[PDB]
């Protein structure tokens, strides 16, 4: 079993940021260098000079910072992606500057899962058509021509440039191995090959049954021009065109409308539902994303289920970026936004140290993954120990506290380590949720501070709403999400909740948390972003080595 | 069963030994009447209609449609228009339809007949029938025709139906449109704190009552007052909103000259202990005493009354609304530290207050206290035990706010200042028992 | 009348926390009225208080029973603007911690709007009332002028290593040491002021640890303060229990398990 | 006055498409060449070959078209942008392939107008601050540094790359000429310079009064990653940060929340409001765009008001592309979409011919612009004559009927010409609306066909709903939009309604139709898209000579 080592996991990053530093020193010399100390700020200042000259109007200027000081009166320190060798400047993790982060969200937003069984039943009932592997194969060729925006029925149609929509495609998947083996492998997500550890493939096939699904991914450029509400509609239009051609239907008869309703509604599985008026949004936007679905999109669980912590922390990385940086920090606010509120959860191996410490504590006290008692007493023990140890780390290593300089960062990381430890130990997301709130209460009394002004709205509502069963309070964690009322506003929580939702199912040695269709869909390697190793992808984006979809270089000028 | 003594807004006893159930939203005729009144009553801004038509400013927000002015003067014909509106909306002679000219002709109060609400599924029939009756009355009075009536229609209805609401229109409810509900049962929760302060005429005791009543009516409609939770909610309504046993009034009086949030915490604990609601449970080595609640729902109700009195003492001393967010937070944080018992709504008042403080002191949203309501994403989280304190704080403010009752809700004051349930809610609730 | 106990715990840090809550904080230094007004930055020293509305006596008030029994503060009666003081406190054993600054304000002063955050703590009140509250705090043992300072913006520093001279990092350097004393020569939002406000000597490291309300490994270790941990646990447990059902029976509902406490 | 010439305006485009053709021929030889006839289809086929090879999965292939036939069994004909020399392949007008079209929408979605008076009153009342030209100038510098995503208050902030957000800026505008003159011109929209014809500047200044406004344009890249709901929130965050710095506020005091409510709500003028659940969308999306606002964004009216038809048809070009190609053809559906449903209104000088014919008829019968009777009789006369003349053109010129091959295209163009003629002549949008429905009914009986299956839902509800005053029926045209219930679904109407809403105000010689703030905001030459000449911009996009904002070339790899 896992054994926590003698050197803290965060020490390497500290030594790599501060070569030669005595890590016990509570004091430092401030040189007040300002922005010139930092290559990225200097590059930004020069970029702002060009912007202003080209457009005839002032833009970025570090000297506009208030007080007569530029950024960097203290040292501006870079960030190591956790479990990676890559150290990047902080700005390289801003979502606007990071194409890997943009493409992760675009890959989620442009996806819809659509059942095929109802459509096939419609063809049989209304038209008397026979559906066979041969007819399905013709349909799969049709839908991969039409889905990116190309014509199959009419004359004199104009079409999308195939190179602008190269990321759009459709694959089918099924729990019926006999059907899966008859269709050309280019069109099929192979559950057996992708889910070859701990019998995960059999768990998924049993859960899906002998039903057939299409994983549809519309073009990135489309969701960029438009919104997530485009996705199920775009998918349905081209599914319908493909059924018309593949089954020799009238191109617009009553039965076509049954196919439309099936593909748009009855057999459609959105990533997220709509939101209420104050935060009005179309479907397939982040506020509607449930924590169980977020956890199921991440794929480290199919690669290495024997280390539940790794998958857990990749889910944290996925969720904290999406929910804090893009959703809360952009869709719901904007500006400079919330980069470091999220980086605290996925850089410098800090949450990893605190969580592996807890995993080791729980293994030794309660036993194997997922066997700890599913009760409030166990959540109390694990949360308190994990939180005290983490607070002691921040107290004993001054540059660790300086990394998580904002209390909100500290609160989310200490509570995530607590709740992830509890999830893996008990195998129960709801018990882990009690542990999350306990961490916050413990933290507040130790230091006489917690997070930002409004950090613990959900915190103080939290313990009492874990086990409520009242209409707008009660909800299992897997089905909560960014629209659960107490959670609808604040940084430093949503991605951590997805993380420990994953931790509970990793501790139980499950193949998924909430929806096996989501799990299979996002395992497919034909997606642009690699959902199996989130932090590795973020490093590529920060290093300008991630190629996203959706660019318009094919149809724009260049020139001097 | 539980009984309460009912007291008025001046601390005088109205009725003794009243069954808690007799103040229920499901049973008390005055509460049921209050709900009916807020559903079916609308304010009409005739001056606004006139200005929109004469200035071609249909839809508001600096809109101007050149050339499409319609020169009509409904404020000068308000009595004739009011009589026509009444004839168009009344179902039977002598029914509860009312149309009253206010402000010398600037406004109408329209109480649509209850039967129109009963015949529908929601509460919007008042707004829609009033808007329709007004549009017809203006068309008739001013001999409007095919191509100009549509513009006058937008003067009344705003940008509806391009928008879901009558945005920029001149028909106003204290409620909002149903599609603005955050969830199931939220329509009576969607009442702006500035409106509540005007319903009460800035009588803070009456504001507590009006707001608490409507909040708990919403909680009942949400399905969150079933079984044991009915007693939990009713005790909070009675003790926080209806001045049960005179506790809110007396605690405020006792702390009004020199008291603070903290002294109100102390008096609430002392009352709970003297009244047998809590008892010493165990004593720590330092001598710190852990308490236990002998009646859990009653302990909550005492904390709710204390949260209210603390708002009255602290915002009353400031004569400023903004301190309500910190009052709700620190009353409940410190009563937990003082007792080791959970605070009001088991942390949900405190949590609401944390986010409310943030969203009333930051860049990110919210505003001053007057813009919040029980349906607001920030302030929805307690089941009715936070917003009444917010509305009271808004009422107590002596002029520190930019978005004040007088600047956002002036027509609500004129529409409801003569309405008996809003003039003396505590007396009307007691008289209905 | 009820005698408050405020907060559990037996260490000297818990004793300090009860001092801040109860307002029994020692005065350690004197700051003149003009110096403090200059530091706060809302009006010139000696200038009349600006008003946001007319005095209550001049404009009258609504017929409200609450207004009629709650005495306005002096600043409210006068119609002062609501202004603020804001402090940042080092996690290296500053006397004060944010929540306990807010409890000090809420227990001991009338008509105050305190706010707690990790890197800043604010008190908003009518200007003249805010000044009196800030004077009490800044003159008391709640303040070391090296480990704490007035920062209305650009607050970064509570969680940073101290400078070599023991001053908490301030990006705007509103304070510095001269001749052993902390001198503030900018207002709380970083604007230079035409005076040197002498806040006196910083506390020794030993004095700071004797006066601090923070738990940490180099002082009173949080892990050892079992009464505070018990308190936290009791409150969490009872909140969880009553959110399920608000009755004594919930305290042993299935799922609670064998909850246990250190000192009770 | 205008005189309609002896040669139809559409003849040039016919002769340039078909060199040497006798335009009277009703017959043609079909060669059945297939896709190889067309350079763009051949390029697309080659692009699809690369896509399939690069990803290991079939994508575009012309031979997937049903029937054993590829596109181009007839001749595939290009399109001349109306009033422009540019002739382009039809695919170059698909919104996905045309960056000018994408940037037009992005410029609208990323814009919010925010009043400054309430903010200034808050500073005066709550803080006792004096607001002066000097303090405003400091605020304008602050907001142009912070708006794109850069820091002004905190230490150790990470920021957006200035080059990725070079299109983001804020200008102020005011009807107070003395304030406008005191602020550096780089920060001010100069109403007097831009609106120098027919006294338009004085009309705008009188309508706006001595009030001050900010035109905020957030980064294109942000609305591409997110949605139109981001715009007012992003704007408000950085407005708030800028007031904090410029007025030496506490960085987070109660007064800041009043500024936030002002910027987000009370003084915020969205381009579009939210939509109902079935078509749930955030604010600032096309469904919420009123026809008056769409017409006011187009700026040809300030350039050449003496030709009301030109501005009118630029509005048609703006609206038809946005509402049919992007909104209906993507947000609300997707796939190949609706390019030619819209191109019919902005190519080959067809609508121009039909509309200038009507303008000449009305000038000669009724007199000067805007002076014709505002009645049903006049709408009837104008619509019938314009519709009959256009039908005769389609009947007499077979290649014109071949261009508008779909009935829906013909219906929208005949009715647009009829309604724009009526709008210019009467100066009344609502009377013009009666003329639009009249054209449809005349058309249907002449040919025994109109549009697609569902084209005339609004058509047949239409005449009776022009002059209805019932709640969900009555509405002046300026305030109708793409969420007016009868209009919420179908192509071939929305952009034309925006066009003749513009035609009525052009005929009346007004400076705007609905909101002077929108008019001034979109006149600013610092926007990326040129709102003063829509069809010229579309030609640039179709020719790959339009440079859009929002690309990620600065932070992505290239390589071999
Ligand atoms: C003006 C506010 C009030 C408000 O509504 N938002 C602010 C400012 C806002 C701005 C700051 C950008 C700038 O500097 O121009 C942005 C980036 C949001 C935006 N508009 O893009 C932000 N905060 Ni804030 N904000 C942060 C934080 C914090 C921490 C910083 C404490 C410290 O010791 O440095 C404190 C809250 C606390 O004390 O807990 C804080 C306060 C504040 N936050 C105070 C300003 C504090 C000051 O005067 O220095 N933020 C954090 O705790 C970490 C993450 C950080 C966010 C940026 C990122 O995630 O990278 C940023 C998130
Ligand atoms: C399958 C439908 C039923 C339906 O729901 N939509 C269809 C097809 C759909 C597809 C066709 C794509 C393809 O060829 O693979 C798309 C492009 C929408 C999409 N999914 O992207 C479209 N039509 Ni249709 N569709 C059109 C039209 C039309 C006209 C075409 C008549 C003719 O004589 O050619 C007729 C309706 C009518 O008779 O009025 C029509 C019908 C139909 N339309 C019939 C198929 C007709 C056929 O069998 O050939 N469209 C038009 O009238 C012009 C615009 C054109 C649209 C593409 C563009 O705007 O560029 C396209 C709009
Ligand atoms: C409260 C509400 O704002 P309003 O009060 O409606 O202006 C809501 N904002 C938010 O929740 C902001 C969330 C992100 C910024 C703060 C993160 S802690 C919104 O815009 O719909
Ligand atoms: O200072 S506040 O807590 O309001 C915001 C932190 S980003
Ligand atoms: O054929 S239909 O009218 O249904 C659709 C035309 S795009
Ligand atoms: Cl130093
Ligand atoms: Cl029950
Ligand atoms: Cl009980
Ligand atoms: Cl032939
Ligand atoms: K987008
Ligand atoms: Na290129
Ligand atoms: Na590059």
């Amino acid at each position: 079993a896992y054994k926590y080592p003698s050197e803290k996991l965060f020490v390497e990053a500290l030594k790599s940021k501060f070569a030669g530093l005595d890590l016990s020193d509570q004091k430092v010399k401030y040189v007040r260098a300002g922005y010139l100390q930092n290559a990225r700020k200097r590059e930004f200042q020069a970029a702002g000079e060009r912007v202003a000259e080209q457009r005839g109007m002032q833009q970025y200027d570090v000297n506009v910072h208030l007080g007569g000081m530029t950024l960097g009166q203290r040292q501006l320190v870079p960030y190591k992606l956790s479990t990676r060798p890559d150290i990047v400047e902080g700005d390289d993790l801003h979502y606007v500057n990071n194409p890997a982060m943009q493409q992760m969200w675009d890959d989620m937003k442009r996806t819809i899962i659509v059942g095929m069984d109802l459509a096939h039943e419609t063809l049989e009932k209304r038209l008397g058509k026979e559906v066979t592997p041969e007819s399905i194969a013709g349909y799969m060729e049709a839908v991969n021509h039409t889905m990116p925006g190309a014509a199959i029925v009419q004359e004199h149609m104009v079409e999308t440039h195939p190179g602008l929509v190269d990321d759009c495609y459709v694959k089918m998947f099924t729990g019926d191995d006999e059907l899966a083996d008859e269709i050309d492998s280019q069109y099929v997500i192979n559950i057996n090959d992708l889910f070859d550890k701990e019998g995960q493939n059999e768990k998924l096939k049993a859960a899906i049954g002998k039903t057939t699904w299409q994983a549809v991914h519309i073009p990135t450029i489309v969701v960029r021009c438009c919104d997530g509400g485009n996705t199920s509609r775009w998918s349905a239009m081209q599914i319908g065109m493909s059924f018309i051609a593949a089954y020799n239907m009238c191109a617009g008869e009553a039965a076509v409308a049954d196919l439309a309703f099936a593909a748009k509604h009855a057999a459609a599985v959105q990533m997220a539902e709509m939101l209420p008026a104050r935060r009005a949004r179309s479907p397939n936007e982040p506020g509607g994303l449930s924590f169980g679905y977020c956890a199921d999109m991440v794929q480290t669980l199919r690669v290495k289920p024997e280390d539940p912590v790794w998958y857990t922390l990749e889910v944290v990385a996925c969720g904290t970026m999406l929910y804090d940086q893009i959703w809360l920090g952009s869709y719901m606010s904007g500006g400079v936004g919330f980069t470091q509120y999220a980086t605290a959860a996925y850089t410098n191996d800090v949450l990893d140290d605190f969580t592996y410490y807890g995993y080791d504590y729980a293994l030794n006290k309660y036993g194997d993954d997922g066997t700890a008692p599913n009760d409030l007493a166990t959540a109390t023990d694990l949360a308190t120990e994990v939180t005290l140890n983490g607070m002691e780390c921040y107290e004993d290593y001054p540059t660790l506290l300086e990394d998580h300089f904002g209390g909100s960062q500290r609160a989310g990381i200490l509570a995530a380590a607590s709740a992830c430890t509890t999830g893996i130990a008990t195998g129960n997301s709801q018990v882990a949720l009690s542990a999350w709130y306990m961490s916050m209460y413990v933290h507040k009394e130790g230091w006489g501070r917690l997070g930002f002004f409004g950090y613990d709205l959900q915190d103080q509502c939290g313990a009492t709403n874990v086990c409520s069963y009242q209409g707008d309070e009660g909800c299992c964690l897997e089905l909560r999400g960014a629209n659960y009322p107490n959670y609808a506003m604040n940084v430093g929580h949503q991605g951590e909740y997805a993380g420990f939702t994953g931790s509970a199912h990793a501790g139980a040695h499950d193949a998924y948390c909430c929806n096996p269709l989501i799990k299979v869909c996002f395992a497919d390697p034909s997606l642009v972003f690699d959902f199996s190793y989130i932090r590795k992808e973020y490093a590529k984006g920060a290093m300008r080595t991630f190629r996203p979809a959706g660019e318009r270089s094919l149809v724009i000028p260049a020139g001097v | 069963a539980d009984t309460i003594d009912l007291y008025d807004d001046r601390g005088k006893k109205l009725k003794g030994d009243v069954d808690l159930q007799a103040v229920s939203p499901l049973k008390n005729s005055a509460i049921l009447s209050m709900v009916n009144t807020v559903k079916r009553t609308v304010a009409v801004n005739l001056a606004g209609i006139e200005k929109a038509c004469k200035n071609a400013s249909y839809g508001g927000q600096s809109r101007n449609i050149p050339g499409r002015e319609v020169d009509i003067d409904p404020t000068a014909k308000a009595d004739k228009i009011a009589a026509r509106v009444k004839e168009l909306i009344q179902v039977e002679k002598g029914d509860d339809t009312e149309v009253t000219v206010l402000g010398g002709g600037k406004f109408l109060r329209v109480a649509a007949p209850t039967r129109r609400i009963e015949a529908g599924a929601e509460y919007v029939a008042g707004m829609t029938c009033t808007a329709a009756a007004l549009t017809e009355a203006l068309r008739e009075e001013y001999n409007l025709g095919l191509y100009d009536t549509p513009y006058v229609k937008n003067a009344v209805w705003g940008t509806y139906p391009q928008t879901m609401d009558m945005k920029g229109g001149n028909v106003l409810s204290v409620l909002s449109i149903p599609q603005n509900d955050e969830g199931l049962g939220f329509a009576l929760r969607n009442i702006m704190a500035n409106h509540l302060a005007m319903l009460s005429q800035r009588n803070a005791m009456n504001c507590a009552a009006i707001s608490s009543i409507l909040e708990h009516c919403g909680v009942f409609e949400m399905g969150q007052a079933i079984g044991l939770f009915e007693r939990y909610q009713l005790l909070a309504l009675a003790y926080q909103g209806l001045n049960a046993n005179n506790m809110v009034y007396e605690m405020t009086k006792n702390n009004g000259k020199t008291g603070t949030i903290g002294t109100v915490v102390q008096e609430t604990v002392g009352r709970a202990l003297d009244d047998g609601v809590i008892s010493v449970d165990k004593t720590m080595p330092s001598g710190y005493k852990v308490y236990k609640a002998n009646d859990v729902c009653m302990w909550n109700a005492y904390c709710a009354a204390g949260t209210m009195a603390a708002t009255m003492v602290n915002c009353g001393a400031l004569r400023g609304a903004q301190a309500v967010s910190s009052t709700l937070l620190y009353f409940n944080d410190m009563i937990e530290k003082e007792t080791s018992l959970p605070g009001c709504d088991w942390g949900r008042v405190e949590g609401t207050a944390v986010g409310f403080s943030f969203f009333s002191h930051s860049i990110y949203g919210g505003g001053g206290p007057g813009v919040f309501n029980g349906n607001h994403v920030v302030t929805r989280h307690s089941t009715g035990m936070a917003i009444p304190c917010v509305a009271v704080a808004v009422a107590l403010d002596a002029g520190t706010q930019m978005f004040s009752p007088e600047s956002t809700s002036a027509i609500v004051l004129d529409t409801f200042q003569d309405v008996p349930i809003m003039m003396n809610p505590l007396k009307e609730v007691a008289a209905a028992v | 009348a009820y005698t408050p106990q405020y907060y559990p715990g037996s260490s000297h840090v818990a004793v300090n926390r009860r001092k801040h809550m109860s307002g029994d904080v020692e005065k350690l230094r004197t700051v003149s009225d003009d110096d403090l007004v200059a530091a706060l930055g809302h009006r010139a020293p000696g200038a009349d208080y600006p008003s946001t509305h007319p005095p209550l006596a001049e404009m009258g008030e609504p017929d409200c029973p609450v207004r009629q029994m709650v005495e306005p503060t002096p600043g409210a009666a006068a119609g002062d603007r609501v202004r603020y003081s804001q402090f940042t406190d080092s996690m290296y054993s500053a006397p004060s911690i944010p929540y306990f600054r807010s409890y000090y304000a809420a227990i001991n002063f009338r008509g105050v709007d305190p706010g707690t955050l990790s890197g800043r703590q604010i008190v908003e009140a009518r200007e003249r009332d805010m000044e009196a509250q800030c004077k009490a705090a800044i003159e008391s043992e709640m303040t070391c002028p090296a480990l704490a300072g007035l920062r209305g913006c650009t607050v970064h520093g509570h969680s940073l290593r101290l400078a070599e001279d023991g001053m908490m990092f301030d990006m705007l350097q509103r304070t510095h040491i001269e001749g052993g004393n902390v001198i503030e020569d900018k207002d709380q939002v970083g604007v230079p002021i035409d005076r040197k406000v002498n806040l006196g000597k910083p506390m020794s490291d030993a004095e700071a640890k004797k006066r601090t309300t923070i738990y940490r490994t180099d002082g009173v270790k949080y892990r050892d303060e079992e009464e505070v941990l018990d308190h936290v646990h009791l409150v969490h447990h009872r909140r969880t229990m009553y959110g399920y059902r608000p009755e004594t029976a919930a305290e042993t509902a299935p799922g609670v398990g064998p909850v246990t406490y250190h000192t009770v």
